[PDB]
C-alpha cells in the first residue's frame, strides 16, 4: 500500500541519458503491463508521457521510452534537454483494481556545479521559551541539485515526532534552499544534552548540533 | 482540446465534509472512466478513486475507502468527489483525470491521459489567527525571523522596509499538526556588519490586519 519505490534524485548533463526506476511487487508491476509515467513541472499539472510500459502518446518526444523487467519498470530519457527537468512519477495497476503511484523522482538537468548545503541550526529563542514553546529551526542553503533529506537527532537517538520540512526551492542566487522544524516543549529542550540536524545531499551528510547553554 | 476544470476546494474542519466538482469537455464524457488523484503540497502523487464509464463498481485507494465517494453526472459532464470524515492528512491538491482507454471498467489500460489544474483542500480546525514573530539570532552570517502559528495563508516578509533584498529568502509555509501555518524568512549577511547594521523583519499578515516588526540582534 506504500508508494512504488523510485530514486529520490537523478541527474544528468544536457545531451546525456538517464534512467529512473520504479519497483513494485508481483501485486502490481510484476503481474500487470499497465504501468504509466507522468511528468510534472513545478506548480503544474502532471502530463502523461508513457502508458502500458512502452507506449507513447502523440506529441511526446521519442527521446522518452519505457521498459519493464520483473518487479521493476524503467523510464529512459536520452538527449537530455533543459525542458526535461521536472518530477517523474510511475503508476501501476494492482490486483486490487487500484492504481498505485510511485514516490516520484526529481530529474535535474545540470546547468551549474554540484554544491553541498550550508546548514545553520537555530536553538529556540528566549522569547519563544517565555511563550511556553520551543522550535528548533534548521536552515539549509546553497545546494545543487535541489534534493535533500533531513534527519533529527535528540542527543544521539533519532527523532521524527513534530518534524516539518519544506521542499527545496530556488534562491535569488539560483541555488536551492530548504528548511526543517523540530517542535518540542521547553522541558524536552532543557532535558537533553543536545539536538542535531542531519542533512544528506548526493550521498554526503553534514551535521549541526545545539545545546542549551 | 481536452479540458478538465476542478472546483469546490477550500478550508474545512476535521470530521467535516466537502464536495469537489470536475467539469469536462473536449471528449465524449460518457465513454470514459474518470479518476481523482491528490497531492499534498510539495509531496508525491496519490491516486484517490476511479468511476467507470457506465455504472458498475467504483474503486478507491485504501486511505480514503469508506470516507470518500466518487460519482458522476453525465448530463453535465461532471465528476464528483464527496469527502466525509476529513482528516488533516487529507490536505492536498485534488486533480481530476480522464482515463485514456474507452469503455473500460477498471482504471487499467492506458493510464490517465489528461489532468486538470486541480483544486486545493485544506483540512484545519482553525480560524483567522495572527502570527507570533520570534527572532532567529545570528565571513558570512545567517539570521532570521520565525513566523509562527498563523492561519490562513499567506504572510509576506520584507527586511528593513524593503531596503534589504540581497541574500534574502522567505521559505514556504508548513501546515502543522495543529492546523496552523509557520514560515521562516532568512538573510545571509557579512559577519562584520552584525554590530553596526540594523536588521528588522517586517511581517504582514493580511487576513488579520496584523503587521509585526521585529529587530533581530546577535546573542
Amino acid at each position: 500500500q506504500s508508494a512504488l519505490t523510485q530514486p529520490a534524485s537523478v541527474s544528468g548533463s544536457p545531451g546525456q541519458s538517464i534512467t529512473i526506476s520504479c519497483t513494485g511487487t508481483t501485486s502490481d508491476v510484476g503481474t500487470y503491463n499497465f504501468v504509466s509515467w507522468y511528468q510534472q513541472h513545478p506548480g503544474k499539472a502532471p502530463k502523461a508521457i508513457i502508458f502500458d510500459v512502452t507506449n507513447r502518446p502523440s506529441g511526446i518526444s521519442n527521446r522518452f521510452s519505457g521498459s519493464k523487467f520483473g518487479n521493476t519498470a524503467s523510464l529512459t530519457i536520452s538527449g537530455l534537454q533543459a525542458e526535461d527537468e521536472a518530477d517523474y512519477y510511475c503508476a501501476a495497476y494492482t490486483v486490487a483494481s487500484t492504481l498505485l503511484f510511485g514516490g516520484g523522482t526529481k530529474v535535474t538537468v545540470l546547468r551549474q556545479p554540484k554544491a553541498a548545503p550550508s546548514v545553520t541550526l537555530f536553538p529556540p529563542s528566549s522569547e519563544e521559551l517565555q511563550a511556553n514553546k520551543a522550535t528548533l529551526v534548521c536552515l539549509i542553503s546553497d545546494f545543487y541539485p535541489g534534493a535533500v533529506t533531513v534527519a533529527w537527532k535528540a542527543d544521539s537517538s533519532p527523532v521524527k515526532a513534530g518534524v516539518e520540512t519544506t521542499t527545496p526551492s530556488k534562491q535569488s542566487n539560483n541555488k536551492y534552499a530548504a528548511s526543517s522544524y523540530l517542535s518540542l516543549t521547553p522541558e524536552q529542550w532543557k532535558s537533553h544534552r543536545s539536538y542535531s540536524c542531519q542533512v544528506t545531499h548526493e550521498g554526503s551528510t553534514v551535521e549541526k548540533t545545539v545545546a542549551p547553554t | 482540446e481536452v479540458q478538465l476544470v476542478e472546483s469546490g476546494g477550500g478550508v474545512v474542519q476535521p470530521g467535516g465534509s466537502l464536495r469537489l466538482s470536475c467539469v469536462a469537455s473536449g471528449f465524449s464524457f460518457s465513454d470514459f472512466g474518470m479518476n481523482w488523484v491528490r497531492q499534498a503540497p510539495g509531496k508525491g502523487l496519490e491516486w484517490v478513486a476511479f468511476v467507470p464509464f457506465d455504472r458498475r463498481i467504483n474503486y478507491y485507494a485504501e486511505s480514503v475507502r469508506g470516507r470518500f465517494t466518487i460519482s458522476r453526472d453525465d448530463s453535465k459532464n461532471t465528476v464528483f468527489l464527496q469527502m466525509d470524515s476529513l482528516r488533516p492528512e487529507d490536505t492536498a491538491i485534488y486533480y481530476c483525470a480522464k482515463h485514456r482507454s474507452q469503455w473500460n471498467f477498471w482504471p487499467r489500460e492506458g493510464g490517465l491521459d489528461h489532468w486538470g489544474q486541480g483544486t486545493l483542500v485544506t483540512v484545519s480546525s482553525a480560524s483567522t489567527k495572527g502570527p507570533s514573530v520570534f527572532p532567529l539570532a545570528p565571513g558570512t552570517a545567517a539570521l532570521g525571523c520565525l513566523v509562527k502559528d498563523y492561519f490562513p495563508e499567506p504572510v509576506t516578509v520584507s527586511w528593513n522596509s524593503g531596503a534589504l533584498t540581497s541574500g534574502v529568502h522567505t521559505f514556504p509555509a508548513v501546515l502543522q499538526s495543529s492546523g496552523l501555518y509557520s514560515l521562516s524568512s532568512v538573510v545571509t549577511v557579512p559577519s562584520s556588519s552584525l554590530g553596526t547594521q540594523t536588521y528588522i523583519c517586517n511581517v504582514n499578515h493580511k487576513p488579520s490586519n496584523t503587521k509585526v516588526d521585529k529587530k533581530v540582534e546577535p546573542k
